RNA sequence: AGCGUACACGGUGGAUGCCCUGGCAGUCAGAGGCGAUGAAGGACGUGCUAAUCUGCGAUAAGCGUCGGUAAGGUGAUAUGAACCGUUAUAACCGGCGAUUUCCGAAUGGGGAAACCCAGUGUGUUUCGACACACUAUCAUUAACUGAAUCCAUAGGUUAAUGAGGCGAACCGGGGGAACUGAAACAUCUAAGUACCCCGAGGAAAAGAAAUCAACCGAGAUUCCCCCAGUAGCGGCGAGCGAACGGGGAGCAGCCCAGAGCCUGAAUCAGUGUGUGUGUUAGUGGAAGCGUCUGGAAAGGCGCGCGAUACAGGGUGACAGCCCCGUACACAAAAAUGCACAUGCUGUGAGCUCGAUGAGUAGGGCGGGACACGUGGUAUCCUGUCUGAAUAUGGGGGGACCAUCCUCCAAGGCUAAAUACUCCUGACUGACCGAUAGUGAACCAGUACCGUGAGGGAAAGGCGAAAAGAACCCCGGCGAGGGGAGUGAAAAAGAACCUGAAACCGUGUACGUA
C-alpha cells in the first residue's frame, strides 16, 4: 500500500521547500506533524497541508494502519514556481 | 397571411396596424422589460407581423 | 431530398452495433443520426439543483454518422440502398432489391 | 558524512519529426469600373445576450412577388430559454422589386466624420405638432422675360447634357530625384529611374509613304523569333547595342474632296418577334455477405456485381460495391449576354469626269531656344510676304539629264495579334509547413506604438466522438491532490500534435577522511 499527495505550481521557491522538508525526512508522521505545527517557515504550512491531505486520502482508501504510517518519501521540483510531492505508506 | 392580407383595403389596414404599435407592441415592450413573458415566440410574431403591415401599405397604394 | 429522416428504421453497420436493428428519431445537420437503444452512453452531468437534474451519470445516447446506419426493409430482412422514383405528382423513395417503395 | 560511478523514477523539456478551416506562384474566362437615383470606408443601432464574424439599416441577422428544394429550421461563435410546421404559406437557395440612419466627393446653411440650425411645395391635423419631394456647383442646348441700348447682349426663371471622388496597370506628353559603374569623379550609364499631373481608355498608341534601297526590290500599323548579342557606339575601357533580310499572330483600304446617272440596291447603328447556346435555384445518376484480429476495418481471406461512372472527399486505420459525389442523361416562373431568319426611321449600292485639298508647300527674311552657346547641330513662332503647279509643278537617289521608278497636301478614319490584374469564377503546383509560408493559418493590419496617415508583433494542433474526471474525501465554500467512474487508452485530463539531451530532485548497488 503507498499513498501519494502532491500540490503543483506552489507559490513558493523550490530552494526554500526543499530545505524545510529536509529537516522533515526520516521522522514519524505523528512527530512530524507536532514538528510542523511550531515550525515558522513558510514552507512550513504547505508541507502541513500536504501531509494532511496524504493521510486523509489513507483514510479514505486505506483500511487502517495510520498510527504507523511513515514519511517514506518527499522532494520538490523546480516549477518560480515549486511542485511538493510526498509519498507515505506504513512499510 | 402573405396574401390574405394584400386584398384588403387600405384603411383597414392602416387602423389594425396603428392599433397594434400603439397598443400591443408596448404591452409586449413593457411584459418583456418586467421579465415576465417567458416565451418569446409572441415576441416575435408581433414584430413580424408589425413590420409586415408597415411595410406593405406603400406599394399596396400611391405606387 | 434527405434519404433518412424521423422514425427510420435502419441498422448499424459499424460501431459495436453490428446487425443491431434500431429506429433513428432524427438526423443532425453534420450527417448525424439519433436512434434509441443503440449507442448507450454514460455522461457525466455537473448537478445543478434547479432545472430538473437528471441526477448523477446519465444513461444518454450519442449520435453516430449517417454512413453507418444503412436502411432495414422487412420485405427481404437485409439492409440496402434506396433510390428515387417519380409518382404520378411527386418524387419518392423506394428501397433496392426488386425495389420495394417505402 | 560528501562526492564520483552508472541504473531506474520523474519534472524543466523542446533538438527532431507529421498535419492544417493558411499563404505564395502559375493556367483558362468575364470584368476589365462605380456612382447626385449619392463610390468605397467609417460612427451608431437591428439577436430571448454579457460580447463577436457575417447580414441588415428605425421597415434594420430582416421585407413583397415568382421559381427549385422543403422536414428541420429559427446564420454561427457556443450552449441554453422559447417557437412553427413536417408534402407544400416551416425553413432553405436563387431571379425581380420596396425601406435602405448619420458622416463620408458628401450637395439648403453652419460645422469639429458620423454634429447643430433652416426655407419652399405637398399633405395632414389633436389647428399644438408630424410625414413626403426639393433647396451647393460653372458652362452649354431650348424656351419665357430682358436692361446700360430701340432690337441685341449681359442679367432673372425653367427642362436636358456635361463633375464634384475613389480605384492595380499602361497609351502619348509634361516635367522630374537619390544611389551605383567609370578604381574617386566633372559629361555620361545611372534614369527618364523614385515622384506629381494631364484627354478618355480597357486595352491604348500607331495604323496605309516626297517613309527605306541605289539602280534591282517587300510595299497599312503593332507584337515575337533568327538576324544578334553581330555591325555600331563606348577615357573603342566598364558597359551599351543596330539595321537590312527571312519567318510566326495579324493582313481592309476605303471615304469627304461634287456633278450627273440611273438607287430607298449590299452595308451601317438603332428598334419588336421566334429559335439555339450560357448565366440565372437545381433533378436523376451501380454494385457485398461471411470468417479473424483489430478501440472501431475502409485491414488478411472466399466467392459475386456494374464500369461511358476506379476524378475526388467524408465515414473510430487504407472503401467502386456506406454516403456525398463522377461520367452520363435532364432542367428555368421571370430577368439574362451571345448568334441568327425577322417588322421599321435614317446614313445609306454601283458607272463617266476631272476635282488632287492656294496666300497651301517650298523660298524665305532679325531675334529669343529649342540641351543643342553654330559645338558634330538642328528645331517654334515671329515683322512679313512673292508664291508655284493643280499627279500638267515634280520626286531623290555616287559618269551631267544617271535608264528606271516614285510618291508629295490625303486625309479624317480603319479591326485583328500586343503591356497588366484592384477584384471575380474554374483548375494546377515534385512551392512552404506557424521564427517556414503572407507581417498576419489563432476574430491579424489584432494587442500595442503612432495626432492622423501609417507602423506593428507573440499566441495553431486534446479527445474519432466533450461522451470533459458522475460521485466521495481532504483541503480554506478556494487552488491542489487522492479513491471511483467515463474514456481502448487519462504513460490522451481541458497547461490535453510524437517527444532526446542539456538542466533539477528521489531511490538503487559499488568504492569513498
Amino acid at each position: 500500500m503507498e499513498t501519494i499527495a502532491k500540490h503543483r505550481h506552489a507559490r513558493s521557491s523550490a530552494q526554500k521547500v526543499r530545505l524545510v522538508a529536509d529537516l522533515i525526512r526520516g521522522k514519524k508522521v505523528s512527530q512530524a506533524l507536532d514538528i510542523l505545527t511550531y515550525t515558522n517557515k513558510k514552507a512550513a504550512v504547505l508541507v502541513k497541508k500536504v501531509l494532511e491531505s496524504a493521510i486523509a486520502n489513507a483514510e479514505h482508501n486505506d483500511g487502517a494502519d495510520i498510527d504507523d504510517l511513515k514519511v517514506t518519501k518527499i522532494f520538490v521540483d523546480e516549477g518560480r514556481t515549486s511542485h511538493i510531492t510526498v509519498v507515505v505508506s506504513d512499510r | 397571411m402573405k396574401a390574405k392580407e394584400l386584398r384588403e383595403k387600405s384603411v383597414e389596414e392602416l387602423n389594425t396596424e396603428l392599433l397594434n404599435l400603439l397598443r400591443e407592441q408596448f404591452n409586449l415592450r413593457m411584459q418583456a422589460a418586467s421579465g415576465q413573458l417567458q416565451q418569446s415566440h409572441l415576441l416575435k410574431q408581433v414584430r413580424r407581423d408589425v413590420a409586415r403591415v408597415k411595410t406593405l401599405l406603400n406599394e399596396k397604394a400611391g405606387a | 431530398a434527405a434519404k433518412i429522416r424521423r422514425d427510420d428504421e435502419v441498422i448499424v453497420l459499424t460501431g459495436k452495433d453490428k446487425g443491431k436493428r434500431g429506429k433513428v428519431k432524427n438526423v443532425l445537420s453534420s450527417g448525424k443520426v439519433i436512434v434509441e437503444g443503440i449507442n448507450l452512453v454514460k455522461k457525466h452531468q455537473k448537478p445543478v439543483p434547479a432545472l430538473n437534474q437528471p441526477g448523477g451519470i446519465v444513461e444518454k445516447e450519442a449520435a453516430i454518422q449517417v454512413s453507418n446506419v444503412a436502411i432495414f426493409n422487412a420485405a427481404t430482412g437485409k439492409a440496402d440502398r434506396v433510390g428515387f422514383r417519380f409518382e404520378d405528382g411527386k418524387k419518392v423513395r423506394f428501397f433496392k432489391s426488386n425495389s420495394e417503395t417505402i
